[PDB]
């Protein structure tokens, strides 16, 4: 079950590939430079992202990291509504 | 994770430590891990600082560290 964007509706089903596509989409959405290094900061899947605190996002992306955290939480929240 | 592994990570053998890491690489879809950097028993694995893990697993060391720390908390809770 995928969303409009090609990404599975439940973030917990995200592979590393999905995580990277989500990061690229977030960069485009937020007007951040689309770079190969952004996804390299997140070599993991959705299960791993669930364990990440805001602090761990900011550590990787100080400029924009909170929007990533915020967006992932929203996706996870609605998903848990199962 | 594997039921063969003892609940308290601090009691893991070297091979238990490797099983845990291999399981983590799969479960979290991490890039190939350099196991030469993790030839140690549970006692020492559990003493690695977040920065230590970071050096041995760039990009996901902090996640692994937190998971391990959580397993310890859990062995008690």
């Amino acid at each position: 079950p995928l969303g409009s964007d090609g990404l599975p509706l439940d973030p917990r089903d995200w592979t590393r590939a999905d995580v990277w596509k989500w990061l690229i989409n977030m960069a485009v959405s937020e007007g951040l430079e689309v770079t190969a290094e952004l996804p390299q900061k997140f070599p993991m899947n959705g299960k791993a992202l669930c364990l990440m605190s805001l602090d761990m996002y900011l550590c990787r992306v100080p400029v924009g990291g909170k929007m990533l955290y915020r967006d992932f939480r929203v996706r996870l929240a609605r998903a848990m509504s199962r | 994770l594997p039921p063969s592994l003892p609940s308290d990570p601090r009691l893991w053998s070297r091979e238990d430590v490797l099983v845990f890491l291999r399981f983590c690489v799969r479960e979290f879809d991490l890039p190939k891990l350099d196991f030469d950097l993790f030839q140690m028993n549970g006692k020492r694995l559990c003493l690695l600082t977040r920065a230590d893990f970071g050096h041995r697993c760039p990009g996901a060391g902090d996640v692994l560290h937190n998971v391990l720390q959580m397993l310890i908390i859990e062995s008690h809770s």
